[PDB]
């Protein structure tokens, strides 16, 4: 196995969280929900 | 319903936990697993967003196709767990043989943090090729990852962290440079009883 990892990953890794445990600190990137996306219904809906 | 092609398909994927608490005694917990009666379909620019989008990223490889060889996988991952050991196990199979290169792109924030990239042979077995990768061991990040995701206090905060989180897993003709097949995933906490679950859909154009 080869593995690249990136330089910052564990400054990344922790940037993963504090984005939803603090969120106004944060400085990351915002996206659209998965859930309220056009995605078929079953998506969000275990089968 | 399954992940393949004509030439290539998925038939065994599962990445887990081992545990040897002395010699006599062993345990395995799978986090999420595949393989062990059409596709819902997935407009793909509902997801481009979610995965690398420079040179060699998604959008271009899905340009240069073939489309059919590209899946959307949505996974409810088992989080419920107690010598460790954290690796992944997947089974390919082809009516050709090939070598064959597995890459796969752990990304946050759609962009690639790590990416794993290992070369497969064929074995001919049961009448076809079958390509075998066992027990691939996790990198650091998706271990440091899934012990943060166990210290959060509530699933649903999980989930909230897992909006930012995929895994992108390409599988490449080396010879050709042909893409075999691309599975794109993503991820929420499993609240069943009957643990991990998942699923597939096709990705198209439009
Ligand atoms: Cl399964």
């Amino acid at each position: 196995q080869i593995v690249h990892v990136r330089g910052d990953s564990e400054t990344d890794l922790e940037a993963l969280f504090n984005a939803v445990m603090n969120p106004k600190t944060a400085n990351v990137p915002q996206t659209v929900p998965m859930c309220l996306r056009k995605l078929p219904a079953s998506f969000c809906k275990p089968p | 319903r399954s992940i393949g092609t004509t030439k290539l398909r998925l038939v065994e994927f599962s990445a887990f936990l081992e545990q040897q608490r002395d010699p006599d005694s062993y345990n395995k917990h799978l986090f999420v697993h595949i393989g062990h009666p059409l596709l819902e379909s997935v407009d793909i620019r509902q997801i481009y967003d979610k995965f690398p989008e420079k040179k060699g990223g998604l959008k271009e490889l899905f340009g240069k196709g073939p489309q059919n060889a590209f899946f959307l996988v949505k996974f409810w991952a088992d989080l419920n767990c107690n010598g460790a050991f954290y690796g992944v196990t997947s089974q390919y199979e082809s009516s050709e043989n090939m070598t064959v290169t597995c890459s796969t792109k752990v990304c946050s924030f759609g962009k690639q943090v790590v990416e794993k990239v290992e070369t497969e042979y064929a074995r001919f077995e049961n009448g076809r090729f079958v390509y075998r990768i066992n027990r691939s061991p996790m990198c650091e990040y998706m271990i440091n990852f899934i012990h943060k995701l166990k210290h959060l206090p509530e699933k649903y905060m999980m989930n909230s962290v897992l909006e930012n989180f995929t895994i992108l897993l390409v599988v490449t003709n080396r010879d050709t440079q042909e893409t075999l097949l691309c599975m794109a995933c993503v991820f929420e906490v499993s609240n069943s009883e009957h643990g991990a679950q998942h699923h597939i859909y096709r990705l198209v154009k439009d």
